[PDB]
């Protein structure tokens, strides 16, 4: 839902 | 959405994250940069900034995209990773 990319 | 442009990263390595916080809002739809990395690959270039929202990665569509869907395009992605950006205005 909250990603590091 | 007040300004569009495209930022494009070169990840030095196959693995390199963009070291990009890709967080979605509550209240509208789409893909946003909650934070850049300190020190990371998107920092470093200093053309993103916070509040902005990912139109696309590579020509892939995330005007109604997910975090988890950019991080796939970002993996599948070569070593160039072209991001589409929606700045808002003041």
């Amino acid at each position: 839902p909250d990603l590091l990319v | 959405r007040e300004e569009i442009f495209q930022v494009a990263l070169h990840k030095r390595d196959s693995g390199e994250q963009l070291g990009i916080k890709l967080v979605r809002r509550t209240d509208e739809p789409g893909v946003f940069i909650l934070d850049l990395l300190e020190g990371g690959l998107a920092a470093q270039d200093g053309r993103l900034s916070s509040n902005d929202r990912v139109l696309a990665i590579n020509g892939h569509d995330l005007k109604y995209g997910t975090p988890e869907l950019a991080a796939q395009i970002i993996q599948a992605s070569g070593e160039r990773v072209n991001l589409t950006i929606a700045r808002p205005g003041k």
